[PDB]
RNA sequence: GCACGGAGGCGAAGAACCAUGGAUUUCCGAAUGAGAAUCUCUAACAAUUGCUUCGCGCAAUGAGGAACCCCGAGAACUGAAACAUCUCAGUAUCGGGAGGAACAGAAAACGCAAUGUGAUGUCGUUAGUAACCGCGAGUGAACGCGAUACAGCCCAAACC
RNA sequence: AUACAGGGUGACAACCCCGUACUCGAGACCAGUACGACGUGCGGUAGUGCCAGAGUAGCGGGGGUUGGAUAUCCCUCGCGA
RNA sequence: GCUUUACUGCAGGCUGUCGCUGAG
């Protein structure tokens, strides 16, 4: 039969309709009054969290992060530039907002490692994402068959090197064939043309 | 030289400390005679005294005092 | 008053001093920042790739 | 562990202080206070220290001028080292 | 000026280094302090 | 010790010297009780976190490293015999971060179209080919093939 | 001479000295890998619309980037299975 | 370097539209 989780899932396919609509209208009022990174006891989208690796266990942390909406916040050129490199307004950054959110969260919790993240809406001037972080130093986690992999030394600061799911997608690593000629195995090795 | 490692290990903790203060004093007096430009020196000892003290201090830590 | 010799006589201010962190006489005692190693400005050590030829 | 007294400071001026004012002069650890210099001295030569003046020298060391009580005789104390 | 205790220690060292290479070193090496400094002609650090 | 002096000393209680392990290891320094041009003032994981016996009790982070590596920011001189798209070039340089190597990686692949191949790097080639481009100057792959090395698995949910 | 590499030594040295050939020993890396062994249990038939990752797939506006040309990858605003 | 109704662009301001954005 349908899991209770599927109901949370199905509700979020249209965050603008039904009860969820009312919840968001109510919630965001409080979120707007919260900081940039607020730790929270429980995921707002349980099905998503569990699906991404979340577990109700010691060493598993969830935090909501908000980031200003829109394109790049760039300063116009103070030195000579050819028309091409004079743009300022319509230029956007190469990292999506979710990635910026994952990094801020990870900065707030220096000892934790980003496991994954997902969206929880936005208003006209900002977007919110909840990030799942794991404590690689807690025994409850060092002994987990599903999460202990994140305790390895080469997993340290994984978010800052683009090793997150959002990181890999944003680096154009989804496709295994056509279109990934310059993304795999890394943007840098391909001369940075991906 | 005159003081060997066995002899030191054979001393009780109290003896090593009494021997330590003794050595420190000879040294201090040598450094005093040196400050006065005194020549009745024997440069080899001023050097031995330091090593002796290092030995006793090394042994003390080893034995747990 | 000329900008040369006559103006050099007024220089009796102490700015750069021996730095606690790196030892170079580059700790600006008025800014409390080392122009050589970055002490007072950054926990990380002051460094730049332009301090050497690009391919070296 | 650093000691307080390094060595006696013996010079013309030091001798005068010793013959005319019952004062002894020492090169001491620059981290030592006047009080710590007083104690150390009383415990090394068994005397009563009345006053201690200090100076951080241009030799990188600290010099102490220790005046003994009228009970003690500097000339004699210094004469046994 | 007013020198601190540390400044003083550093000045003291500079004064000490500013000495002659002992004569016996001359003999031992069978034949110069390249760091000889003058208070006037030179400028120390800090 | 370098270092071919003087004096003196150590070594058969086996020194010197070498290897391995241990002891000691001032102050500043990420520098962390507060402050400071290496010092000073009156018990210290400062700061941010996780766990929590909710007490800094147990832990993490910080900074370094020749380059290599990953993620971001990103010129201009120059070429086009001017120059704006283009080029130089995702180069120089900047921000962040890991390791001994990184990154990638078990197909919502390929599409020598097949009764065919079978995770991923990399090397040789495919090829200056296809593609781009004031269709100018210039830019420029991939599938495949021959090699190197080979390795495949774990969750979410269903039912409990 | 399984040693005629090289160096040193008061001048051109296989045989003056260190070495060199041969043989042997130890540490490090390979690697906590390979092998081996413990446990676990592969797989097949029939029925069953019970389960299988959403601002996603996809579309449009604006940018960047790419050999990617209608047919590259990415960012952003909007819409959206 | 400077100028302008030189060429081409870029900030900035004004203005419409979409999102923020709801009820009658
Ligand atoms: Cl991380
Ligand atoms: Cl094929
Ligand atoms: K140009
Ligand atoms: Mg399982
Ligand atoms: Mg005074
Ligand atoms: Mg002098
Ligand atoms: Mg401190
Ligand atoms: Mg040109
Ligand atoms: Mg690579
Ligand atoms: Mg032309
Ligand atoms: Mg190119
Ligand atoms: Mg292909
Ligand atoms: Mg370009
Ligand atoms: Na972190
Ligand atoms: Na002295
Ligand atoms: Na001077
Ligand atoms: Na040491
Ligand atoms: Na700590
Ligand atoms: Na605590
Ligand atoms: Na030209
Ligand atoms: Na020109
Ligand atoms: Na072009
Ligand atoms: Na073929
Ligand atoms: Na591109
Ligand atoms: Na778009
Ligand atoms: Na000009
Ligand atoms: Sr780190
Ligand atoms: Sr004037
Ligand atoms: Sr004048
Ligand atoms: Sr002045
Ligand atoms: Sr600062
Ligand atoms: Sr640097
Ligand atoms: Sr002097
Ligand atoms: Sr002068
Ligand atoms: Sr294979
Ligand atoms: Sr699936």
């Amino acid at each position: 039969a349908r899991s209770a989780y599927s109901y949370i899932r199905d509700a979020w396919e249209n965050p603008g309709d039904g009860q969820l609509a009312e919840l968001q209208w109510q919630r965001q009022q409080e979120w707007r009054n919260e900081g940039a990174v607020e730790r929270i006891e429980r995921p707002t989208r349980l099905d998503k969290a569990r699906s991404q690796g979340y577990k109700a266990k010691q060493g598993v942390i969830v935090a909501r992060v908000s980031v200003r909406k829109g394109s790049a916040r760039k300063r116009r050129h103070k030195a000579g530039r050819r028309s091409k490199r004079q743009g300022v307004t319509r230029i956007t950054r190469r990292k999506d907002i979710q990635r910026v959110a994952e990094e801020r969260a990870s900065r707030t919790f220096p000892n934790l490692r980003v496991l994954n993240s997902y969206s929880v809406g936005q208003d006209g001037r900002q977007k919110w994402h909840e990030v799942i972080l794991i404590d690689p130093n807690h025994p409850a986690i060092q002994n987990d068959d599903d999460l202990s992999w994140i305790c390895a030394d080469d997993q340290a600061d994984r978010v800052f090197r683009g090793l997150t799911g959002a990181g890999r997608r944003n680096r154009g690593l989804s496709g295994k064939g056509k279109g990934s000629e310059k993304t795999r195995p890394s943007l840098r090795s391909n001369g940075g043309k991906a | 030289t005159v003081l060997h490692v066995q002899e030191i290990r054979d001393m009780t903790p109290a003896e090593r400390e009494a021997e330590l203060d003794d050595l420190k004093t000879e040294l201090l007096n040598a450094r005093a005679v040196q400050a006065a430009g005194g020549a009745p020196e024997n440069p080899g000892r001023i050097k031995e005294l330091r090593k002796a003290i290092a030995r006793i201090k090394t042994i003390q830590g080893e034995e747990g005092d | 008053t000329g900008a040369g010799t006559p103006s050099q006589g007024k220089k009796n201010t102490t700015t750069h001093t021996k730095c606690r962190r790196c030892g170079e006489k580059s700790y600006h005692t008025k800014k409390k920042v080392c122009s050589s190693c970055g002490f007072g400005k950054s926990a990380k050590r002051r460094d730049y790739e332009w301090q050497s030829k690009a391919g070296e | 562990s650093w000691d307080v007294i390094k060595h006696p400071h013996v010079t013309e001026k030091a001798m005068n202080d010793m013959d005319f004012q019952n004062k002894l002069q020492f090169a001491v650890d620059d981290r030592a206070s006047k009080g710590e210099v007083a104690d150390a001295v009383e415990e090394q030569y068994d005397v009563t220290v009345e006053q201690v003046n200090t100076q951080n020298t241009m030799d990188g060391e600290k010099k102490a001028v220790v005046r003994l009580s009228e009970d003690d005789d500097a000339q004699e104390v210094a004469s046994r080292i | 000026g007013k020198k601190s205790k540390a400044t003083k220690k550093r000045l003291a060292k500079l004064d000490n280094q500013n000495s002659r290479v002992p004569a016996w070193v001359m003999l031992k090496t069978d034949r110069r302090n390249h760091k000889r400094r003058h208070w006037r002609r030179n400028d120390t650090d800090e």
